[PDB]
């Protein structure tokens, strides 16, 4: 299994340097080309600079838009690319995925990480309060039933949630977080048969890595 | 500098249909040493990071299903769904590798499907959350089609529209519909001034709101 996992971002404060990496597995790194891409949330990727493979010299290239300010390196022994980041600004803010690139025939790129986000600001790091959504006064007999969890007040961006450890996935929605006053808030909806809840536990687990928060609060009728 | 330029920006196509996009790059992307144009589609689905489909303009990945088809050479590209399926929802983008690497600006792909009315729910200020002063009301309005939708929140009996946040979902990889949060966030001391609260949803699929609402006296 090809594996991709970049790791480092968060937030920096403008003017400031950042370094990412990509962990790697599963193919013989040395024989490809690795790419840095980046995504401003809700925006196209755009492609920044490349490393090239060990018959080429690892040599590296880069977009106009970040030569001279990003540096890409790799180590060969443990399979890791890096992206060194400086002078960073409010447009550096992305998610960063690396990809793998050119093998010195096939022109693709194979497999991409999951990325990872890079908030530039000068905002400070703010843990969310996490609340739960259970119905109030409802009638509840309406064959299913809908719980959630507030994420109020944190920043910077990403939070997880999940729902039962990830085994609640089906008619779960979670809405995209808004910013406001410098805060972000999101909510997450389940849907499951009221025939198990609240005779089965359900519980939404939610993380913030940027204040390494680590909250499982379970929906409590009342 | 290869300028790579896609259209549409965006389009919603129903199940079952065909869909047609484009790319354009400022040069040839025809390696004249390979005879080859250095011209790859990837797929990024909502919340997922890009992957690939196809590439050389026409060479489909291993896995990728035979619905989709690139074509094109030189500065044009074409990619065709066929009989696409829900789980097509997606940006689709481009990119040439012919000097360097450059994306396009992505195609926005919806699905069409038929109107649906939300299921919605309310939920009152957790205990949790009152403790510290605050009183954040939510409301969810559950897969519903289209997009466009009413949200009102009346207190009392009248319509507040300050401090009222709605955030929509991307559209559902299975079922193509939308769904919506609204929360009203109020100081502990004015939630505890009034007793009804209630959340009004109007959509297209019916001319009756969807009304629900509970009562602080009954918690
Ligand atoms: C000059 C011909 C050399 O071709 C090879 C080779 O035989 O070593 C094979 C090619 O596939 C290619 O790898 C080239 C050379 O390394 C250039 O490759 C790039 C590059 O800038 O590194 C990368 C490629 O993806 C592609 O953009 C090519 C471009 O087509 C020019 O050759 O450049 O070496
Ligand atoms: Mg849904
Ligand atoms: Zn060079």
């Amino acid at each position: 299994e090809v594996k991709l996992v970049e790791s480092g971002g968060g937030l920096v404060q403008s003017g400031g340097s950042l370094r990412l990496s990509c962990a790697t597995s599963g193919f013989t790194f040395t024989d490809y080309y690795m790419s840095w891409v980046r995504q401003p949330p809700g925006k196209a990727l755009e492609w920044l600079g490349f490393i090239r493979n060990k018959a080429n010299g690892y040599t590296t290239e880069y977009s106009p838009s970040v030569k001279g300010r990003f540096t890409i390196s790799r180590d060969n022994s443990q399979s890791i690319l890096y992206l060194q980041m400086n002078t960073l600004r409010a447009e550096d803010s992305a998610t960063y995925y690396c990809a793998r690139d050119h093998d010195g025939y096939y022109e693709r790129f194979s497999y991409w990480g999951q990325g990872t986000l890079v908030t530039v600001s000068a905002a400070k790091t703010t843990p969310p309060s996490v609340y739960p959504l259970a119905p109030g006064s409802a009638a509840q007999t309406n064959s299913m039933v809908t719980l959630g969890c507030l994420v109020k007040g944190y920043f910077p961006e990403p939070v997880t949630v999940t729902w039962n450890s990830g085994s609640l996935s089906s008619g779960v929605h979670t809405f995209p977080a808004v910013l406001q006053s410098d805060l972000y808030t999101l909510s997450s909806s389940v849907t499951v048969p009221s025939s198990t809840w609240p005779s089965e536990t359900v519980t939404c687990n939610v993380a913030h890595p940027a204040s390494s928060t680590k909250v499982d609060k379970k929906i409590v009728p009342r | 500098d290869i300028v790579m330029s896609q259209s549409p920006s965006s389009l919603a196509v129903s199940a079952g249909e065909k869909v047609t996009m484009s790319c354009k790059s400022s040069q040839s992307l025809l390696n004249s040493r390979t005879r080859k144009n250095y011209l790859a589609w990837y797929q990024q689905k909502p919340g997922q990071s890009p992957k690939l489909l196809i590439y050389w303009a026409s060479t489909r990945e291993s896995g990728v299903p035979d619905r989709f088809t690139g074509s094109g050479s030189g500065t044009d590209f074409t990619l065709t769904i066929t009989s696409v399926q829900a789980e097509d929802l997606a940006v689709y983008y481009c990119k040439q590798s012919y000097n360097l690497r450059t994306f396009g600006g992505g195609t926005k792909l919806e699905i069409k499907r038929a109107d649906a009315a939300p299921t919605v729910s309310i939920f009152p200020p957790s205990s949790e959350q009152l403790t510290s002063g605050g009183a954040s009301v939510v409301c969810f309005l559950n897969n519903f089609y289209p997009k466009d939708i009413n949200v009102k929140w009346k207190i009392d009996g009248s319509e507040r529209q300050n401090g009222v946040l709605n955030s929509w979902t991307d559209q559902d990889s299975k079922d193509s519909t939308y769904s919506m949060s609204s929360t009203l966030t109020l100081t502990k001391d004015e939630y505890e001034r009034h007793n009804s609260y209630t959340c009004e949803a109007t959509h297209k699929t019916s001319t009756s709101p969807i009304v629900k609402s509970f009562n602080r006296n009954e918690c």
